[PDB]
């Protein structure tokens, strides 16, 4: 069972063990009671410039609002940011991925919009 | 290998007390209440019920550390009143609102149901 | 290999639903359709059902150990 | 006592004693399971 | 220095979710309510199995981990049984626990669908929310000719704090302030975002005008069930749980007091 210590990895060279692990009670939510199954650090993406961490994010909540897998082939015109954000706007989510989540603990809004999203990661 | 038992979150362990309180000395009329095996979910209602009393100068709680389970939660109070009887006079007032809601909430199913 | 019972999110069954989705898909649904008729709305449980490989299937391609 | 074992290719439960070559006498397949215990294990289902 | 005055308005009531807005209530006490939906109200599910027979093809935890997480009706049932922890009795007892048995063997050449229709229980009222009598059964195992899956089940009292097969919520929509007056979120671009269902703004306006004088009230909730208590259910016995233990946590304080 994954534990505090175990190895998890995204397809983007985003490596990292597990910290600690909350309830969903514990976790941050958005307006519609999700709470995300990983928080990853931010401060992992951007010396690392792993941007189709970010795309594969935003792809994925539009294939999974869309019920459709996403093509995230490495060149391929048909498929850019500003399309699949454009997507993702009208299944009445924020364009870029972002959304409201609440502090689990106090159930406050965080002041800055928490960048959530479904990611294909491994356990190592 | 090193996982504890999820019960040990919510149970007390034999010989530990479930609230013990403890004299601030550095400031007059605080006290310390250590709360074990609860969490956020008593600390924050405590706290916030504690912050509506005017006699309550400071109301503040914290988890000290995720992987443990206990609160501690730091009342001051004007020196007319005591953080012992904010203490209690806050639970008695979540537990009061907490039943005018349950009432509430009973009537409201029941209309909802009916018409 | 089987389908979740639980949507690991939410904690939405999802069990009872894969054999349905199976034969909305084969009812010339989409995929979004078919996870509409299911009433998934939240995108995990829509991941839970959209993303699954159904292995039990290729498992049991194997004869068991006693007859 | 017995030890019965299964054969991997006939499933035929046979009784095979200490000291006898391991063959399944249906089929005479050199590789057997042993049966599940009757020992009672018990699961938290966590 | 007292309590609130909190006013409920159910705005949905239906077998599978509450929506409803409770005004005049503390933040901690809506969040406190919250999380107690999730983590504190108990229900009955499988927290003990047997396995006499599993020639399937999942091995023993997988079946047992599976059970685990098929929702029990609880309704009743739960505020009578007791936690085995309380009960006075062995291991089991039919105070504190459930017995479930399951025995299916396919035989005929179509794969046989294990499926919690095949959870028989000896308490009539605890039984599979799927087999309470649409929506198709939990699928517990699929069964080639010649597999054979048997075991034996007990189901006991429990909450989400000690494990998710214990939470009944299958979502917890909480909201507020869904026009961001009190500008609790800070929007870069307020107008690229989407409106809240519960927002009351026409659509040229994006947020409502910031409100200094503002405090978090009028929380939105949509309470999913699981399928174990009703979603009214989960909401009376969430109040009840927190308000219980806010009053073990008065005793010990009285307690606490009294002996200095
Ligand atoms: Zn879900
Ligand atoms: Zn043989
Ligand atoms: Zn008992």
């Amino acid at each position: 069972i994954p534990q505090i210590g175990d190895k998890f990895a995204s397809r983007h060279g985003q490596k990292g063990t597990c910290g600690i692990q909350y309830r969903q009670e514990d976790m941050p939510f958005t307006c519609e009671g999700i709470t995300p199954d990983i928080i990853i650090n931010p401060h992992a993406i951007p010396s690392r410039m792993t941007i189709g961490h970010l795309i594969e994010c935003l792809q994925g909540k539009v294939s999974a609002n869309k019920g459709e897998i996403g093509d995230a082939t490495p060149f391929n015109d048909a498929v850019n940011v500003q399309k699949i954000s454009n997507l993702l706007s009208d299944y009445g989510y924020h364009l870029r991925g972002n959304e409201v989540l609440y502090n689990g603990f106090t159930g406050r809004k965080i002041t800055s919009q928490i960048f959530i999203g479904p990611t294909y990661y491994q356990r190592l | 290998m090193n996982a504890p038992p999820a019960f040990e979150s919510f149970l007390l362990f034999e010989g530990e007390k479930k609230i013990t309180i403890n004299k601030d000395t550095k400031v007059p009329n605080a006290c310390l209440f250590t709360i074990n095996k609860e969490d956020h979910t008593l600390g924050n209602i405590i706290k916030s019920q504690l912050l509506k009393d005017p006699q309550v100068l400071f109301a503040g709680y914290k988890v000290p550390h995720p992987l443990e389970h206990k609160i501690i939660i730091r009342v001051q109070t004007t020196p007319d009143y005591s953080p012992q009887e904010a203490f209690t006079n806050a639970i008695t007032d979540l537990i009061s609102e907490l039943s005018l809601l349950e009432e509430r909430f009973r009537v409201a199913i029941k209309d909802k149901q009916e018409g | 290999m089987i389908i979740p019972v639980r949507c690991f999110t939410c904690g939405k069954i999802v069990g009872n639903k894969w054999e349905a989705y199976l034969g909305l898909l084969q009812a010339e649904y989409t995929e979004g359709d078919a996870l509409d008729a299911l009433g998934l709305k939240r995108y995990c449980c829509r991941r839970m059902l959209l993303a699954h490989v159904d292995l039990i299937e290729k498992l049991l391609n194997y004869a068991p150990l006693e007859k | 006592q017995p030890m019965i074992y299964i054969c991997g290719e006939c499933h035929t439960e046979n009784e095979i004693k200490s000291r006898d070559p391991i063959r399944c006498r249906e089929c005479g397949y050199r590789i057997m399971y042993k049966k599940r215990t009757k020992r009672l294990v018990v699961f938290d289902a966590r | 220095p007292y309590a609130n005055q909190p006013t409920v308005r159910i705005t949905e009531l239906t077998d599978e979710n509450v929506k409803f807005i409770i005004e005049n209530t503390d933040l901690a006490v809506a969040n406190s309510i919250r999380r107690v939906f999730i983590a504190e109200v108990p229900i009955i599910a499988i927290d003990w199995v047997q396995i006499d027979a599993n020639s399937s093809v999942l091995h023993d935890e997988f079946i047992a981990h599976r059970l685990g997480l098929i929702p029990l009706t609880s309704d009743d049932i739960v505020d009578k049984l007791q936690y085995s922890r309380d009960c006075t009795c062995e291991e089991f007892c039919p105070e504190c626990s459930v017995e479930f048995t399951l025995d299916v063997r396919c035989n005929e050449d179509q794969t046989r669908h294990v499926t919690s229709r095949d959870l028989i229980s000896n308490s009539p009222r605890v039984i599979p929310v799927t087999s309470r009598n649409e929506q198709d059964d939990i699928l517990i195992v699929k069964l080639r000719k010649g597999q054979e899956l048997r075991l034996r089940a007990y189901a006991k009292k429990g909450f989400g704090k000690e494990h998710a097969k214990w939470n009944p919520t299958a979502g917890v929509a909480f909201e507020y302030d869904p026009d961001n007056a009190l500008r609790h979120t800070v929007y870069p671009k307020p107008e690229e975002w989407p409106k809240s269902e519960y927002s009351e703004l026409d659509e040229d306006e994006s947020q409502a005008p910031y409100d200094p004088n503002g405090k978090p009230e009028r929380f939105y909730y949509n309470v999913e069930s699981c399928g174990s208590l009703r979603p009214e259910t989960i909401v009376l016995s969430a109040l009840s749980g927190l308000k219980k233990k806010l009053s073990d946590l008065q005793t010990q304080l009285s307690h606490e007091i009294q002996s200095d």
